């Protein structure tokens, strides 16, 4: 019972670590574009 | 465009006009039918050759004082670089994104 939502929790938090490795890419990418396609001409 | 392939054809019609009048001088100098229809069609072939070389070199001698065109759209050419640029850094980005997702999953 309690074990189980422990377990439920780890893995939760894993997902939400991994969630946050990769939402970290995406705005790095997101501000690279529009940084770089702003300073055309 | 076209001054280069005028020019191309005039000297590929100044070699069939040098082939032509020495095949002609041979079939008139061989013995003796065609041979005053073939030399009359190479004495034409050398004059319009010899008309084609003057007028080319009659041309309206576009500067003659400095290097012409200076500028070959440089500007262009960096902005199309960083252009291709971006567009690697971006799929690199993607990707390096994709291999996290998968990761992931």
């Amino acid at each position: 019972e309690r074990r189980e939502i422990v377990e439920v929790n780890k893995k939760l938090k894993q997902k939400n670590q991994q969630l946050k490795q990769i939402m970290d890419q995406l705005r790095n990418l997101i501000w690279d574009i529009n940084a770089m396609l702003a300073m055309r001409n | 465009n076209e001054r280069l392939r005028a020019l191309e054809d005039i000297e590929r019609e100044i070699g069939a006009i040098l082939q032509n009048a020495g095949t002609a001088i041979l079939e008139l100098s061989k013995e003796k039918r065609l041979l005053d229809r073939q030399a009359a069609a190479f004495t034409t072939s050398v004059q319009h050759v010899e008309a084609e070389l003057s007028a080319q070199i009659r041309y309206l001698t576009q500067v003659a004082t400095g290097q012409p065109h200076e500028g070959s759209s440089y500007s262009s050419r960096k902005d199309c670089q960083m252009a291709l640029k971006r567009v690697d850094y971006a799929r690199l980005k993607i990707s390096d994104v994709a291999r996290t997702c998968e990761q992931m999953l």
